[PDB]
DNA sequence: TCGGATGTATATATCTGACACGTGCCTGGAGACTAGGGAGTAATCCCCTTGGCGGTTAAAACGCGGGGGACAGCGCGTACGTGCGTTTAAGCGGTGCTAGAGCTGTCTACGACCAATTGAGCGGCCTCGGCACCGGGATTCTCGA
DNA sequence: TCGAGAATCCCGGTGCCGAGGCCGCTCAATTGGTCGTAGACAGCTCTAGCACCGCTTAAACGCACGTACGCGCTGTCCCCCGCGTTTTAACCGCCAAGGGGATTACTCCCTAGTCTCCAGGCACGTGTCAGATATATACATCCGA
């Protein structure tokens, strides 16, 4: 009956994936749904090894810059639960929709 | 008896349209005419367009709609209740000490117009002699109104049925001011539900600077005393 | 003998190969002497100035080699050089240990 | 096959002056050649724009100048003109 | 339907890394339709690079090239 | 005495001049104090400088467009704030989220 | 004191153009200092294009070129 | 004497794009194609820009197009203000809109 | 003498709209607006000509920098137009 | 009734206004001709890409208790709205002077260009050391008492 | 106000693969000389920028008044987090076919450069209708006497 308050093991989570600096998205996933979302503009097409790790950085560092000003605008809201008009103000102040 | 709106239109003159002392007069000052965004045209039955509990800008922004400027909107809007005269049913009975007091006919709701404030535009140079010979005359009350800073509005000569209502510290009406093809107009509105057999009053808040202080006979439990 | 004009300038970076890279850059239709002398000294500088800050986490990390990690570290902890690289993502680099001062206890 | 040129060795002379002991890997050595590659582009650039407005022909060591006051933040672009300034001196005479 | 693949508990390490303590329900699917419109713009400017170079393979420069017409600069791959 | 019913709530004469400055455009800020400040902030990079007419017009330009579009952001941020008063953390939030800061 | 000349009510008669109805009194102060630094950082390129031209007076291409560099590209002055 | 204009079916002209291509310094050597294609992709770009200008022009009874008139045709298409995003149009103002929890 | 693209706006102008007019600061910003596009669409065509180690702009340079920078409805009339205007002048 | 002063405004004849048309011209665009070098095309080689299959286990999926934060409602009071008189300096004309932008000539020096040379830098092949990995013990933070 | 319990670091042994050094080989940087033209400097013109001054009047400021909303507080309920069990496909190792990217050689035809001819757009004067403006007299419209 050991149990820890929640947000502890939050924080720890935190601090280690700030701390660790890898690949967070599986491989095979993330390269199937590249050929799946490629077959809409040419048919019949040939991935090197190095573009599908060159997507996979940009779009961790995207998702990773933008859960950062995210949760700030969770934290202006006086929350600390993220909801998706956070996400939908900070992709609207920055210029994207 | 309402035979008595058939003696005070024989008292005073009434009028139909705004008159003035001059043609240049103070009016809105950026006269370009902002409409508003409502595409809705019920032609065929009664215009829905520009009715409460909806998103009018100019009736949320007090301001008239014109029938041959605004445009994608319609030709009569049920905003335009000072051109069309979408009055009320009056009726001037009598009262116990105050006088001819106006008194309501049917059941008014909350925020409903009534009956528009008219009268003739003095501008203050003039209205020096105005109050000189109104006080050496001796007229037992006052018909005057602000409208800007410097124009009043008199109604003593020429007026309209508005001008009998009494005050009361606690009014069922207010007035506000609205902007109707570059003119200041007035209208009283109603604040909660007028029931039958109520008589209509509003807050004068009367700044009065004369050798005379006058008395108030509504004696409810909000009062003071004296007129401002 | 034949000497170079890296050696003659008292440069690291090569003179020559930026000569080149100016004439055949499609930049303009006559390229100066000066210039490429001037462009290698600035590469130079800036060059030592990222290392110096890359050699120094990796002292202070109890590291030998230079990982992109301490290249992250070395360039997201300046001010001028963040200004610099605003809009560049290093590959394997991570970002900065930061938590807001809301969320902890 | 193919040579490939790169500014790896030349980095790495840089690296073994600023600091006695200190290794590199080949990722980093990557990202440092795509470091210079893109502030070499940008200088260029900057500098073939500059000698566009003013109606010129020949880059000289005035337009590298003023790019680089342009494009560098602060006091690293003092630092820099300085070094450059001191480099052409000392390839004048 | 890949889509899917991008799990819960990936979206959640993503959200660690950027500092979130909290998660809601709502997030997993704006998070997908995000990644989706900025996968569907990056690869539609890399196989436009690739049917200009005549080819069939879609290199790492390509890539590298297509961010950079978004703003990314990707150092590392090429 | 002149009776005063009238006076007009906060908001209706807010909306008619968001209404009016939404529909004219010129210039908002005075020419003079701006060109003044212009030249006092240009004294400290160059000395005895000399400036064109169009360039003022180009910086006020300028400045008008950035001004109102940095209000727009943060008139966002507060109405997401579930307010409607405009405070100076809004506009701070506007411009780390834009990256100006 | 020039930048008391940004008055307050020209300030307000910006935010009634983005749509603004109600104004805290800590806005005023910040809208200087932004404005300030905008202006600072295009008059430093607009100074640094005309000490590079070989002239003494700053024209209006040397400000549509610093806006260029700022991002910001304005017609109307070309 | 015919103009190369006149042969490609066009209203802007070929032969100025031609020198501005050579004299630019974009590349060593020019082809014989890539000015009339340029022209003609700015022809159509200068016509959807008048199309939309001439529309917001009638829409308010005038007869003069006035930069008003290009900045609510810019901002009223949608792929126009993708392509002008981060451009700025001198004496256009702003589009009039008013957020819904403002209104009383 | 000062070049400027005043009359061809004038042409298209009169084409599109007969019975209207044009000022001279919308015509100063419609030629901001094709410099701009102009040197968009040049540069842009420059970086693909120099990515495949050719020194050589052609048409087929000149589409993928229009594909590449306009968006999607907008670039597909703009390379039938000017595939148009090839085929008018190779004809 | 009589004498005297006055706003409106079209008949007649005039003063800006920013755009919309007849000519001078000269500078940039069009028509042949030649040479050569960038570009199109066929063949070859290999090496990187794609596809299949088996074993292992880290990680994804699914329930379940609970507790802490998001949300709804109430009350306080202050601070930011509207208005009025006063003050202040922003527009708006007119004149004067001049530093400095803009346009021409001379020709000196600075970079383009080609041939011979050779030291400089890219590529293949060891090699030994620094960091990857695992086991044991001491240290540090958590949470119900 | 603290002891079980779970992470977490220190230290030592094993080990393995990749940064670095060495050597051979083409090739582009270097040096020398010739030559064509880019702009540095001096000179002339003339034009907007700066400074000053008088007049007008529209915008800013200080103060009075008030009332509407930002924020503190309380309840509540619901849904996301920590933990245990079950499943499942990802990672790795391995082998096999093959298809297109890079390379080399050959051939061709497209465009830069040159010369001559000529006409088209840029200034530079004229002409607009919209928007007003100097006499003046009918049509009333009041103000003494
Ligand atoms: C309705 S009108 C005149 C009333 C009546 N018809 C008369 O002839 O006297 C408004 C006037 O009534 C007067 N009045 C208003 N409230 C009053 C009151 N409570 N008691 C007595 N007179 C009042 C005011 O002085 C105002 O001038
Ligand atoms: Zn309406
Ligand atoms: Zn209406
Ligand atoms: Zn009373």
């Amino acid at each position: 009956p050991h149990r820890y308050r929640p947000g502890t093991v939050a924080l720890r989570e935190i601090r280690r994936y700030q701390k660790s600096t890898e690949l967070l998205i599986r491989k095979l996933p993330f390269q199937r749904l590249v050929r799946e979302i490629a077959q809409d503009f040419k048919t019949d097409l040939r991935f090197q090894s190095s573009a599908v790790m060159a997507l996979q950085e940009a779009s961790e560092a995207y998702l990773v810059a933008l859960f950062e000003d995210t949760n700030l605008c969770a934290i202006h809201a006086k929350r600390v639960t993220i909801m998706p008009k956070d996400i939908q103000l900070a992709r609207r102040i920055r210029g994207e929709r | 008896e309402p035979d008595l709106t058939e003696e005070a239109l024989t008292k005073f003159e009434n009028l139909d349209d705004c008159i003035y002392a001059n043609k240049r007069i103070g009016t809105f000052k950026n006269n370009d005419f902002m409409e508003c965004d409502c595409y809705e045209e019920f032609s065929d039955g009664v215009n829905h367009a520009c009715d409460e509990d909806s998103d009018c800008i100019n009736r949320l922004t007090l301001i008239e709609c014109v029938n041959d400027l605004c445009s994608s909107c319609g030709n009569d809007c049920q905003n335009q209740r000072f051109q069309k005269k979408q009055y009320a049913p009056i009726a001037i009975f009598k009262t116990k000490h105050k006088g001819y007091g106006v008194r309501a006919e049917q059941d008014i709701e909350a925020n409903q117009f009534i009956y528009e404030y008219k009268g003739e535009v003095i501008e203050e140079m003039e209205f020096r002699d105005r109050l000189i010979d109104y006080d050496q005359r001796h007229f037992k009350h006052f018909y005057f109104m602000m409208l800007q800073n410097g124009e009043f509005i008199d109604a003593t000569i020429k007026g309209s049925l508005a001008r009998f209502c009494n005050h009361s510290c606690s009014p069922n009406a207010y007035v506000n001011k609205w902007v109707v093809k570059d003119k200041l107009r007035m209208g009283i509105f109603a604040q909660r539900k007028i029931l039958k057999g109520e008589e209509i009053t509003f807050d004068y808040n009367v700044d009065r600077y004369g050798a005379q202080a006058q008395k108030c006979y509504c004696e409810e439990p909000n009062c003071i005393g004296f007129l401002g | 003998k034949a000497k170079t004009r890296s050696s003659r300038a008292g440069l690291q970076f090569p003179v020559g190969r930026v000569h080149r890279l100016l004439r055949k850059g499609n930049y303009a239709e006559r390229v100066g002497a000066g210039a490429p002398v001037y462009l290698a000294a600035v590469l130079e500088y800036l060059t030592a100035e990222i290392l110096e800050l890359a050699g120094n986490a990796a002292r202070d990390n109890k590291k030998t080699r230079i990982i992109p990690r301490h290249l992250q570290l070395a360039v997201r902890n300046d001010e001028e050089l963040n200004k610099l690289l605003g809009r560049v993502t290093i590959a394997q680099g991570g970002v900065l240990p930061n938590i807001q001062s809301v969320l902890l206890p | 096959k193919t040579r490939k040129e790169s500014y790896a060795i030349y980095v790495y002379k840089v690296l073994k002056q600023v600091h006695p002991d200190t290794g590199i890997s080949s990722k980093a050595m990557s990202i440092m050649n795509s470091f210079v590659n893109d502030v070499f582009e940008r200088i260029a650039g900057e500098a073939s724009r500059l000698a566009h407005y003013n109606k010129r022909s020949t880059i000289t060591s005035r337009e590298i100048q003023t790019a680089v006051r342009l494009l560098l933040p602060g006091e690293l672009a003092k630092h820099a003109v300085s070094e450059g300034t001191k480099a052409v001196t000392k390839y004048t005479s | 339907d890949n889509i899917q693949g991008i799990t819960k508990p990936a979206i959640r390490r993503l959200a660690r890394r950027g500092g979130v303590k909290r998660i809601s329900g709502l997030i997993y699917e704006e998070t997908r339709g995000v990644l989706k419109v900025f996968l569907e713009n990056v690869i539609r400017d890399a196989v436009t690079y690739t049917e200009h170079a005549k080819r069939k393979t879609v290199t790492a420069m390509d890539v590298v090239y297509a961010l950079k017409r978004q703003g990314r600069t990707l150092y590392g791959f090429g």
